[PDB]
């Protein structure tokens, strides 16, 4: 029989608490919750819209609770965090060679942000100004 | 002892051992090959090489030029039939490595590029960035995974070989994780254990390069050849001894003393060349020996800078710039920052000569075979007669794949035609190993192995360095004899079985002492100066082809003495003078 | 020792959706959260731009129908995908995890589809 | 001068005697140049002869160094005492079984590496024909991903591997990706089954800490995502072959 006794350290459910790098990962996953919450909010707003002016007014009142406002303010902060982190990670999927050298990821990151900035302006213009 | 069956056993999984293993798998697809290594293959010391591997390739080159450089650089102690074989087989093997996936640096057209090493006139050194050994070894290791003929014994420390009636019959090894002994039976055995540079206090070598294989062979009456010729690399970091490649000076780096003076011009390597244009054979790209010796002269004049780790000169690379640095020298910059707190862009790197490569080794013929039938040796651990009295820069990596193949194929043939030996005699030999081990464990006397080690290293550094004298060589010979007595009074306090390195490091030291004595005795008897062996005493300061155009053979008898015989050097087409 | 003949995972399907979802919500979610979540209820918009009438006009328009569909659905497939792995990483054991979250996504997708073709 | 001393906490374990690992403490002299490797040697030489650990190169190129320093996976030869004057705790490489002191069972690592067939496949060329042609551009495709020293720090770093020991892991996937992107290789299909497995690339949730701790800047996280893209293509093609 062997004289070895391999000691296996257990991994707890609090593994992510220890190291700030793991904490920022968990916080990234965290952004999902408001995102889903927002998609839900929109379905309510969609069906309140089809049921007519009465239902829509009750939807708009809900949105100014204003506990909901603070939740949405948080939702916005989460969404912007998701954006910032998403653009840092997507570049890593591309293996693009330019002049005998693997490119990236800054040239891609900047582009994504430029599109976000334009989209925000185009949409805000279309939604409000008219 | 649990007993295993194999057609051939390979001791060591570096460049040479793997190439041998792969070759034997291809020479016989039905073979059962046992590849043994005290570390996982990729930790083997071949991984640390950054210069490159020699192979003729440019149109304007010839195998005669590579043959000539080797023989001349070996100061005519090379076996010329072996050198000829060697040069003619480098292109095949470097190309084959490429076919196995090795990422050799490329020209724009997509052919492999080459550059200059070992003082060569025509550049022929193939290079994988500045990680050539890393790439060669990982390529070789990873390639060997597809051959199920190769059963690896990873982290198994080989203790001794089994010999009977002038024929090798297997070996005994310890399973390092279990702590248990194992017999491996094989009618052919290839020693590929690397050199013995860890017998020196300061060196470029990995901790595992302890001379085990050379020691085991000594035990069975096989002589070690040309052991006095030890190679110092001229630019290593102080304290650690870590190699700063020749590439630094290839890319136009300079070497200066406390006065910022490029001293090399005064030692026959003049005149000074401009910062942009380094020229081969001149200044910082002069002859290795002349450069390592120049340091010594500068140390005598009090021109070396003083540091806590030791006296040094400065390797200045500021005038290179980023593009050149980070394209061809990035790893050097990490090494410098980490191990001596120096940024090469903003500062000069401290350096001094450092023990590097073991030219000597286990005596072999032109097929890598020893005087014991079926027992082969290959790579730095061997002496095939390629390197003579000084190895050529970048011929070591090529040797691994050129002769690794040969040994792999050759060993396959001996196995096939071996025939059975005496079963009882062999098992008796195995019992002999197990018993000799128990004697070492039950040994006592309260001597600390580490201190014997420390002192061995200091003795080799003082006695068998760049410049040698009969006073100090004798001092080292006597010092080793002392330490051999002390070794018998060492006590190994860790009696554990699970990865017990206390025992293993102590065994290594044992081999080292035996090899060290061969180095010192060989040097003392060689009354001439040739290649890496340089003496200052009257009538020994010059080459002597009348009396010393011959190899040193160091035997070690059962009485523990180190005796010397001499043998002749095979000439073909290039006599000396 | 290691499985020589492993089953291909169906993850690429969900990952693809997760990928489109994350990219959409990265670019377009912030402005939409700002509009619906903040500007609208606080009444920080000029004239009748976000009044019941103009929203309905947009919603009912074909582009709006497709836009509102993707705006709702794509983030769900990204978000529920992330929650599925938050459970695993927190070691919270969810029975039939695969089916629950992606089923919820399927369900909601359908409900949203009904919405954008009106009820 | 006088060398400053540092108290170092090494987590010992001897399976013959100990029921669980336990900390020990050693005062070690140091200066600005002193590495954790240096210190481990000093301890064995002078304080505890039974301290077992892996190492060889001394210059961060072999990869045998691997171990945890203050919950961060590092190489002992590239870890320096000057940076830990507030305390230093040294454990065996994380997410691998502890055999003895700082030596862990690396078997799963090696087996994962072997599984993905890390060698050129389906190239009939022989050496008498000379080397393949490969441009800098073509080499730039896989080159960074060929720099792996197999130290296993990325395995200690990955919590997914911690949570799932069957995950073939960052370095293993990276090597598969390295050959898959080599213009000389024609065995991509021979490696996908593993990559496409749930224990393949799809165990990765892109925590990204493997790239963080990688001493040779291989960026295995990037190799995995590229692997996920390639696995997805392979999934699509597989769906469209009614053959
Ligand atoms: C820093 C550095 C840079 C270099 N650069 C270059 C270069 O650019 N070009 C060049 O040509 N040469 C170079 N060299 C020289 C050359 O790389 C080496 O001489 C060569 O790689 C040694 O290979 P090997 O297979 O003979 O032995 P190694 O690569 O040392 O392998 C020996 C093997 O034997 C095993 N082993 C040893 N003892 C035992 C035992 N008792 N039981 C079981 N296994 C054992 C080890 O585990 C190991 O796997 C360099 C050397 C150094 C130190
Ligand atoms: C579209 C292309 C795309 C998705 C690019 C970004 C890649 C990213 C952000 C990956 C991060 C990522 C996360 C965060 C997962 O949880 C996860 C879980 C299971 C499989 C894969 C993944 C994964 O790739
Ligand atoms: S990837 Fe970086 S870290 Fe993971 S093994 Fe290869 S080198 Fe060590
Ligand atoms: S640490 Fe782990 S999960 Fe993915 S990106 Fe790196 S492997
Ligand atoms: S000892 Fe070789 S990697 Fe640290």
């Amino acid at each position: 029989t062997t004289k070895r006794k391999p000691y296996v350290r257990p991994m707890t459910s609090t593994w992510w608490k220890k190291l700030p790098f793991y904490r920022f990962y968990m916080l990234r996953l965290g952004t999902a919750v408001p995102a889903v919450w927002f998609s839900i909010e929109l379905i309510f707003g969609l069906f309140a819209l089809k049921n007519g002016p009465e239902a829509w007014a009750g939807f708009v009142d809900f949105l100014q609770n204003p506990v909901i406002v603070i939740i949405n303010l948080i939702t916005l902060a989460a969404a912007l965090l998701h954006t910032k982190t998403w653009f840092e990670l997507a570049p890593k999927a591309a293996n693009i060679i330019v002049k005998d050298e693997k490119m990236g990821p800054e040239p891609i990151i900047k582009s994504l942000w430029a599109v976000t900035v334009v989209a925000t302006i185009v949409i805000l213009f279309v939604a409000l100004y008219w | 002892m649990q007993t295993f069956q194999a057609d051939l056993a390979i001791v060591g999984a570096g460049g040479a051992g793997l190439r041998a293993a792969i070759a034997a798998a291809q020479a016989n697809p039905n073979a059962k090959i046992a590849l043994i290594s005290k570390v996982y293959p990729m930790r083997s010391h071949t991984v640390a090489a950054e210069g490159g591997s020699a192979a003729v390739a440019q149109d304007h080159d010839s195998f005669e030029y590579h043959f000539h450089d080797t023989v001349a650089g070996g100061d005519w102690l090379c076996e010329q039939d072996v050198v000829d074989y060697f040069v003619h087989h480098c292109p095949t093997e470097m190309t084959q490595l490429e076919l196995w996936g090795c990422p050799w640096s490329r020209r724009p057209d997509g052919s492999v590029n080459v550059r200059r090493f070992g003082g060569m006139k025509i550049e022929r050194t193939w290079f994988a960035a500045d990680k050539t050994g890393f790439h060669m070894l990982h390529t070789l290791f990873q390639t060997s995974l597809q051959f199920p003929q190769i059963q690896r014994f990873d982290e198994h420390f080989v203790l001794d070989i089994l010999v009977d009636d002038g024929h090798v019959r297997g070996l005994v090894a310890m399973n390092m994780m279990e702590g248990t002994l194992v017999q491996i039976r094989a009618n052919a055995v290839v020693m590929a254990t690397g050199g013995a540079g860890r017998v020196y206090r300061y060196n470029t070598n990995g901790g595992i390069v302890t001379g085990d294989g050379m020691g085991m062979a000594l035990s069975h009456g096989v002589p070690l050849r040309d052991m006095e010729f030890v190679q110092y690399h001229p630019t290593g970091l102080p304290g650690s001894g870590i190699l700063m490649t020749e590439g630094c000076r290839g890319e136009g780096g300079i070497l200066v003393n406390k006065n910022g003076y490029r001293y090399l011009q005064d030692y026959g390597m003049g005149p000074e060349t401009p910062l942009g244009e380094p020229k081969n054979k001149y200044m910082e790209l002069g002859p290795r020996d002349k450069v390592s010796q120049a340091f010594w002269h500068e140390w005598r004049k009090g021109n070396t800078i003083s540091t806590p780790r030791g006296d040094v000169v400065y390797l200045d690379l500021r005038h290179l710039g980023e593009k050149k640095l980070h394209e061809r020298l990035p790893f050097i910059c990490e090494l410098a920052k980490a191990y001596v707190g120096v940024d090469p862009v903003k500062e000069p790197i401290p350096v001094r000569p450092t023990a590097h490569y073991t030219m000597g080794g286990i005596e072999t013929d032109q097929n890598c075979e020893t005087r014991i039938k079926g027992l082969f040796a290959v790579g730095e651990c061997s002496s095939v007669g390629l390197h003579g009295a000084n190895r050529l820069g970048s011929n070591s990596l090529a040797e691994l794949v050129v002769f690794g193949r040969l040994a792999g194929e050759q060993a396959t043939e001996r196995a096939a035609t071996a025939g059975n030996g005496n079963e009882a005699a062999i098992e008796a030999q195995a019992a002999g190993v197990e018993q000799r081990l128990k004697d070492l464990v039950n040994q006592d006397g309260g001597e600390n192995w580490a201190k014997i080690r420390d002192e061995m290293g200091l003795a080799m550094e003082e006695g068998c360095g760049i410049y040698r004298t009969p006073e100090l060589m004798q001092k080292t010979i006597d010092k080793l004899a002392e330490l051999q007595e002390r070794f018998k009074r060492v006590r190994i306090t860790d009696t554990s079985s699970v990865f017990n390195t206390d025992l293993l490091y102590t065994i290594e030291l044992g081999h080292g002492l035996n090899v060290a004595e061969c180095m010192a005795h060989s040097a003392m008897a060689r009354k001439e100066s040739r290649g890496a062996h340089q003496r200052l005493d009257e009538g020994c300061t010059e080459r002597d082809d009348v009396n010393f155009l011959k190899h040193t053979l160091a035997f070690r008898d059962a009485d523990g003495t180190t005796r010397l015989e001499y043998s002749d050097v095979k000439i073909t087409t290039l006599p000396p003078a | 020792m290691i499985n020589p003949n492993p089953k291909r995972s169906d993850e690429p399907v969900f990952w693809g959706l997760f990928g489109a979802g994350g990219m959409w919500s990265a670019i377009i979610a912030p402005v939409m959260i700002l509009l619906v979540g903040i500007l609208l209820p606080l009444g920080l918009f000029p004239g009748d731009a976000l009044s019941y009438e103009r929203v309905l006009a947009f919603a009912q328009s074909f582009i709006g129908r497709v836009f509102l569909f993707l705006m709702i659905v794509l983030p769900l497939w990204c978000g529920l995908h992330r929650m599925h792995h938050a459970m695993h990483d927190l070691k919270i054991h969810v029975p039939a995890g695969k089916w629950v979250f992606y089923g919820l996504a399927a369900i909601l997708t359908v409900v949203t589809l009904i919405g954008v073709v009106t009820i | 001068a006088e060398m400053k001393n540092l108290k170092i906490e090494v987590v010992r374990y001897n399976p013959e005697v100990d029921t669980a690992p336990h900390s020990a403490f050693y005062e070690v002299p140091y200066d600005a140049t002193t590495s954790l490797l240096d210190a481990l040697g000093y301890i064995k030489d002078n304080l505890a002869p039974d301290l077992s650990y892996r190492w060889s190169c001394r210059m961060a190129i072999c990869g045998s160094c691997g171990m945890m320093v203050n919950n961060v996976p590092k190489l002992a030869c590239k870890t320096f005492l000057r940076d830990y004057t507030d305390g230093m705790k040294v454990e065996a490489l994380a997410n691998f079984p502890i055999e003895r002191d700082l030596v862990v069972d690396m078997t799963h690592f090696i087996e994962s590496l072997e599984a993905i067939k890390p060698y050129i496949i389906g190239n009939s060329r022989t050496a008498d024909q000379g080397t393949n042609i490969q441009t800098p551009a073509q080499m730039a495709k896989y080159h960074q991903f060929s720099g792996c020293i197999n130290c296993g720090l990325c395995y200690a770093a990955c919590p997914q591997f911690g949570l799932n020991p069957e995950f073939i892991g960052p370095a293993a996937i990276t090597l598969a990706h390295r050959y898959n992107e080599d213009s000389r290789d024609h065995g991509k299909k021979e490696r996908m089954a593993q990559l496409n497995s749930q224990n393949g690339v799809w165990s990765c949730t892109f925590v990204g800490y493997c790239s963080e701790v990688c001493p040779k800047h291989v960026d295995p996280a990037a190799a995995i995502q590229q692997g996920k893209v390639e696995s997805s293509k392979d999934f699509l093609i597989a769906t469209l072959k009614p053959r």
